[PDB]
């Protein structure tokens, strides 16, 4: 097949910069590329086709260009609905194959999470189960590490995470780490403790609490 | 005009088959590709096949040549697609759209190329769990501002709607995405923050509902 | 100007003619080795009617008095008035997939005037080789030769 690849993968940008995004295949496909802007929860939306040529009632500030193996989408000065993510998608060929996509987010500047630990309620331990959730709350950048330290021992591979995308106002992004341990290994340690770093904090911030 | 509806969103287990339908309107049904793309959660987008409904000209990716027959019905304009011996992997968000063929880019002159009009998309679960209310357990605020929340947790399948004092309280919350734990089942929590000043006056009721299942828990969440 | 196309394409001999109407593919080389130019019933045709004029010119559907007809082919009145454009000749694929000719777009035993649907109408000349010719009023157009 034509294998697609985008890059970068990843992009940090904000309102009124100018973005590129490369687009690379394998072959050359004759600038039979296509280019869709997909926002998380609707279907993609048709951008550019034939390498150049823009799609029905996109705005001028988008544009495309190459020819052979390399592609370019560029967006004149960005708005704020055009942060989403990019797919590149070549049509010369069978199958037709997309590429792995571009996320184009807000920048900001760097603010510190706040960190919460939550007990697990009496109600859930009686079902047999302890889930210790930790919350990290309006941060940016979005790359966080948190360990969790039970009786001081770091926990590995019974911690699940999730994270919101970046909020309609202040751009920032939450976190929260759920530490799910049965009853019986749960009222063995008494001290649970959630260790934060992350970019905007000078030193690790850590929640923690014991059992009643 | 010039649109492709899509629905059909259905939960099926591993084994079984699924039927998706796309109702295209406002074009010459037999001259464009109905073509299907499927989204993995969290994934990129993924080709699987086209028909062209005249020839009744179909085209599949080589992954799915052993699963998946996509059909035309030139009399009411709405494409299919069946895919069989149905895998976990076949969780995904399955796309109808309309492609162009060498009969657009010769002799139209109307220009739009590549996949220019999408449907909706149905989301199609696959997994061998059932059906299951979930259990709401509070993330009570502790010992100037607090946090707090609700643990929806151990429900099938998708999706949960959470919400804070019926809707009144919609400033700082957050719900965040499931996860699949691998039990088969998802977990989910909502926090929203508030003065710690109004914490005891205040009263905080999550509303969750998860109508898959006919469930509907509201939960106060208070200290200690 | 899409509509004046004729969409008379019934494979019934299963030769899967029609995919290479919409898809390029990959021409079917293995396997390969005097009618003037009147009017045309339209549902005999599948596809585009190609007239070189010698230049490539495609030729749209119309009724018996040369009124443009948009109904794909379809009425028994849709044709395709050949003899109105005239070295001359003209080519399509009829419904059940055999490429018709008249005169087609052969200047000469080896060489033939390139037009999108060239491989479509003759898959066998698939590893000629193309080049540019002028020759006059100035026609630009490109041929395929051995
Ligand atoms: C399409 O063209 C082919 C080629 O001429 C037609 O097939 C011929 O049919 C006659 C019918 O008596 C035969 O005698 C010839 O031997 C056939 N030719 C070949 C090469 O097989 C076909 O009938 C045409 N179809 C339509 C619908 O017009
Ligand atoms: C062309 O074909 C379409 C397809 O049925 C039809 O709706 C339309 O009326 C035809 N004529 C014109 C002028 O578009």
């Amino acid at each position: 097949d034509i294998q697609m690849t985008q890059s970068p993968s990843s992009l940090s940008a904000s309102v009124g910069d100018k973005v590129t995004i490369t687009c690379h295949a394998s072959q050359g496909i004759s600038s039979w590329l296509a280019w869709y802007q997909q926002k998380p929860g609707k279907a993609p939306k048709p951008l550019i086709y034939a390498a150049s040529s823009l799609q029905s009632g996109v705005p001028s500030r988008f544009s495309g260009g190459g020819s052979g193996a390399d592609y370019t989408l560029t967006i004149s000065s960005l708005q704020p609905e055009d942060f989403a993510t990019y797919y590149c998608q070549q049509y010369d060929d069978l199958p037709r194959t997309f590429g792995q996509g571009t996320k184009v987010e807000i920048k900001r500047t760097v603010a510190a999470p706040s960190v919460f630990i939550f007990p697990p309620s009496d109600e859930q331990l009686k079902s047999g189960t302890a889930s210790v959730v930790c919350l990290l709350n309006n941060f940016y950048p979005r790359e966080a590490k948190v360990q969790w330290k039970v009786d001081n021992a770091l926990q590995s591979g019974n911690s699940q995470e999730s994270v919101t995308e970046q909020d309609s106002k202040d751009s920032t992004y939450s976190l929260s780490s759920t530490l799910t341990l049965s009853k019986a290994d749960y009222e063995k340690h008494k001290v649970y403790a959630c260790e934060v770093t992350h970019q905007g904090l000078s030193s690790p911030v850590t929640k923690s609490f014991n059992r009643g | 005009q010039v649109q492709l509806v899509q629905s059909g969103a259905e939960v099926k287990k591993p084994g079984a088959s699924v039927k998706l339908s796309c109702k295209a309107s406002g074009f010459t049904f037999r001259i464009y590709a109905i073509s299907w793309v499927r989204q993995a959660p969290g994934q990129g987008l993924e080709w699987m096949g086209e028909i062209i409904p005249l020839g009744g000209i179909t085209n599949y990716a080589q992954k799915f040549q052993g699963r998946v027959t996509i059909t035309a019905d030139t009399s009411t304009s709405t494409a299919y697609m069946e895919l069989s011996s149905l895998r976990s992997e076949d969780t995904a968000v399955y796309y109808c759209a309309r492609g162009e063929t060498k009969m657009i880019t010769v002799l139209a002159g109307t220009t739009g190329g590549g996949l220019d009009s999408w449907g909706q998309g149905t989301l199609v679960t696959v997994s061998s769990a059932s059906t299951k209310g979930p259990s709401v357990f509070p993330l009570a605020p502790s010992s100037g501002t607090a946090a707090l929340g609700c643990l929806v947790k151990d429900y099938f399948p998708e999706p949960v709607t959470v919400s804070w004092n019926s809707g009144a309280l919609t400033s700082g919350v957050h719900t965040f995405p499931a996860v699949l734990q691998s039990s088969g089942l998802y977990s989910l929590s909502s926090v929203v923050t508030v003065p710690s000043s109004s914490l005891g006056t205040q009263t905080y009721i999550c509303n969750v509902n998860h109508k898959p299942s006919n469930t509907k828990v509201d939960k106060k969440v208070e200290p200690k | 100007h899409i509509n004046r196309t004729a969409l008379n394409c019934n494979d019934s001999l299963q030769t899967g003619f029609i995919t290479s109407l919409f898809y390029a593919k990959n021409v079917d080389s293995s396997g390969c080795p005097p009618r003037p130019c009147d009017v045309v019933s339209a549902r005999t045709v599948c596809g585009p009617v190609y007239c070189f004029t010698p230049s490539p010119v495609v030729v749209g559907t119309t009724d018996k008095l040369g009124i443009p007809t948009y109904n794909w082919g379809e009425n028994e009145t849709d044709v395709f008035m050949l003899e109105s454009l005239r070295w001359f000749g003209c080519t399509w694929m009829n419904s059940t997939g055999f490429t018709k000719t008249c005169g087609g777009p052969w200047i000469t035993p080896r060489c033939l005037v390139d037009y999108p649907y060239r491989l479509w109408h003759y898959p066998c000349t698939v590893n000629f080789t193309l080049h540019k010719v002028r020759m006059f009023i100035e026609h630009r157009f490109d041929a395929a030769c051995n």
